[PDB]
């Protein structure tokens, strides 16, 4: 179900800031959440944070609290994530996913779409 | 947060015999009004992860009729009716009750 | 109001629900598109009051006023433009079952209904509505006498009791509901603002 | 003819495929109730595992 | 007569996780035409006992949708979908096949 | 489901006879059995006996056989139980309950109503 | 071919208590489109064998409502709801996937 | 479900050939297979062979391959089996059975009829 909608690869240096953009107008399905998922190669997945495209409410993890900043540009309905002070170990792959689920008295609806994913690496 | 475990951590499979993988959780994931909040994800080598099972024992679009889920409370099982040669990869267990989302370590399935 | 369906599930229950919803939409669209000494008697028209009532209903915003005046109680008395007093009555309920339960889940990617009684209930309600719309369709918009589908026994008795007449007429007419039903009329009326209303014309015995 | 014998979509397809001019089609497709009121149905031969009957639709001329 | 046992004889419960209690019987309680003849009764401290489960796996009036029964033959289980803080008390297991009616020892459930 | 329909407390002496009365007209539901259940504090329940209100057929237990007498008065549809020679140990609480169950090809019906219960104690 | 085993090889039964017999198979008997291909046959002493259970969990003509089958994959179980005094004999397990058909050793059931 | 349709008992000598005939016109049900099953007393069953009455296609077992011959006479729809060189140990009982099963999208049909069976013994 890969949709091939992300930015390109990024190579950076320690002590700087990294910017990753994901456009949410080509998912072909309406979504209520845009959860970001990071994955270091050779290991498993791990949650990063989420923002609601309707208003912009942000919810992060305790480890990433106070370091990552998420913003929404309504010019094309795109989401931007900013990470600061990449003290190494951040060489990984980032995915922006559409993730919605609703339940009622009789019947459950779901929508889960994953993205192509971008690669962010830091080196001297 | 909530800590998850999977069993086993390695399970070779034969093209024609069934298979089962178990996800064990912390304090009950069961919600209120109804239905659990656990999901099974699949990942092939190199590509992007694809949803396999959502909300316990339902199926999304695609996912041909050989995958199933079962369980209620804290233990859940993903069962393959008749595996094929295109199911090699990594399996992940996900929760949706609170929001310190925590994926499982991941079970590796390879052809024997 | 229903617009479209997107989920493409495999389970048979989803297929049955989608088929029944398609039948509902087709019926609604069809109803929308439906919008000796003998020669000394006279050719006076039979149905005229219902035509006037429908014409008053077709005016600007009267149906909105009626809908806004019937939000808490199913039976009330509403006054239209100019001057008139007409009883209004609400039957069945489709603003809660289909807009709160089925619509939020069908408009998704992986719909699935893990039950079987909902199909029976939905098919019963859709059968009632489709019977009404088909009986309007066959008779070209005017039906006589009114069948059991348009007016049930309890509703007819309540309307007769609420009718502003004397007591002897009510006693004589409530014991012979077959005759008063035989001489009645039904006119299909304006369709707009997601609300369907029609006019029932009941005789008023005088002598 | 009742709704059971001929659905709306089938009737519209038959009217569109009817070999007539455009004005008649425009005038008859907006008043399907009237053209349905004046139609007819005849039950026909039964044999060879196939059931066929005849539907007769009016053709407005003036 | 018929001798009944329960398991366990003590089971503390936490507000948010399920629970299960097992009733084991003597020679099969299964009747003829159909259905078992075993019941689960509840008793709060001080008040009068109230019926919880009748005829194996059905429910009477009241008893909100978090109690269930299961089993066929000689072993039966009472399962709580999601216990609350108002389920402390004593549970009893009853039979209805013959008429030397006997109740179980009684399982005590308290909050932890 | 307590219905608050029973007699009062009873204090007696060894060697005498005790009578407990239960009226079966305020149960609000028709019943086919009026089973009596005794319970000593600090222990579990135990069956005592039954009588059918329709005719008066009595079924006891082996332990209580030959000692307890169950009778029905149709003046108000009341039931009486009489115990003789209370050789101590009988300090307990007695309940009269309505208990009926019927099964068919498709569907099972039940009716179970417990009473307030009286307390009977014996002492010097 | 395919080798089958049964459990147990001897099971006395009481007139009124249930019973269960397990058939274990080689590489999965599960077919494609659907349904298993295993059958349970009965044989009384002297007469000719009569079909008891076909295609896993269905019943043929006769076979009064006290026999049932269960299982999916490689293990199957035949369960008697309430045995009577006319069930003594030998039970056999049969396959239908390939065509080296091989009956099981046979389980003997006698009254105790 | 015994149908009592088979030949009679057979007593033979080592080194000869034995023929067993089963008529498939009295099974009261249409069948697509006429599977033959042999059974030695004191042991279990064992599959032997099959022939399709429609055309006559034969499927045997590996152990019995090259020794047994099956033929069909369409005069009355009868099947004949011939065994050659009975090197003892063949004293057993033979059954001709009707065995058909069909599956569809929703519903499975089956037909299984067993015969009376004949007894074949070899001795000096």
């Amino acid at each position: 179900q890969e949709q091939s909608v992300q930015s390109g690869a990024e190579v950076k240096k320690p002590g700087a800031s990294v910017k990753v953009s994901c456009r949410a107008s080509e998912f072909t399905f309406s979504s209520d959440f845009i959860h970001w998922v990071r994955q270091v190669p050779g290991q498993g997945l791990e949650w990063m944070g989420r923002i609601t495209p309707s208003d912009g409410t942000t919810t992060y993890a305790q480890k990433f609290q106070g370091r990552v900043t998420m913003t929404r540009d309504p010019s094309t309905g795109t989401v931007y994530i900013e990470l600061r002070r990449l003290k190494s170990e951040d060489t990984a792959v980032y995915y922006c996913v559409a993730y919605d689920r609703v339940t009622t008295s009789a019947g459950t609806g779901a929508t889960d779409i994953w993205g192509q994913g971008t690669m962010v690496t830091v080196s001297s | 947060d909530i800590v998850m475990t999977q069993s086993p951590l390695s399970l070779p499979v034969t093209p024609g015999e069934p298979a089962s993988i178990s996800c064990r959780s912390s304090q009950s994931l069961l919600h209120g009004d109804g239905y659990n909040y656990l999901d099974w994800y699949l990942q092939k080598p190199g590509r992007s992860p694809q949803l396999l099972i959502y909300l316990g024992s339902h199926r999304a679009s695609g996912v041909p009729d050989r995958f199933s889920g079962s369980g209620s409370g804290t233990d859940f099982t993903l069962r393959i009716s008749r595996v094929e040669a295109e199911d090699v990869g990594i399996y992940y267990c996900m929760q949706g009750l609170q929001t310190p989302f925590t994926f499982g370590p991941g079970t590796r399935v390879d052809l024997k | 109001n229903i617009k479209e369906n997107k989920c493409n599930g495999t389970d048979a229950k989803v297929k049955l629900i989608k088929q029944e919803l398609d039948k509902y939409k087709n019926a609604v669209t069809e109803l929308q598109l439906l919008m000796f000494l003998g020669f000394l008697l006279g050719v006076g028209s039979a149905i005229a009051s219902g035509v006037a009532v429908c014409k008053v209903l077709h005016l600007e915003g009267e149906v909105n006023k009626i809908k806004s005046a019937l939000l808490s109680t199913n039976k009330a008395v509403v006054s239209l433009s100019n001057g008139v007093s007409v009883l209004t009555f609400k039957v069945l309920d489709l603003k809660n079952y289909i807009d709160k339960q089925l619509l939020p889940i069908l408009n998704k990617q992986s719909c699935s209904i893990s039950n079987i009684e909902t199909v029976i209930e939905f098919q019963q309600k859709n059968n009632r509505l489709l019977e009404i719309t088909r009986e309007f369709s066959v008779n070209a918009g005017v039906t006589t006498p009114v069948s059991t589908y348009m007016l049930t026994n309890s509703e007819l008795l309540s309307l007769i009791n609420d009718m502003p007449i004397t007591n002897d007429q009510k006693k004589l007419m409530s014991n012979n509901v077959q005759i008063v039903r035989q001489q009645s009329y039904s006119i299909m009326c304006i369709i707009k603002e997601e609300v369907l209303a029609y006019v029932v014309q009941l005789p008023l015995y005088g002598v």
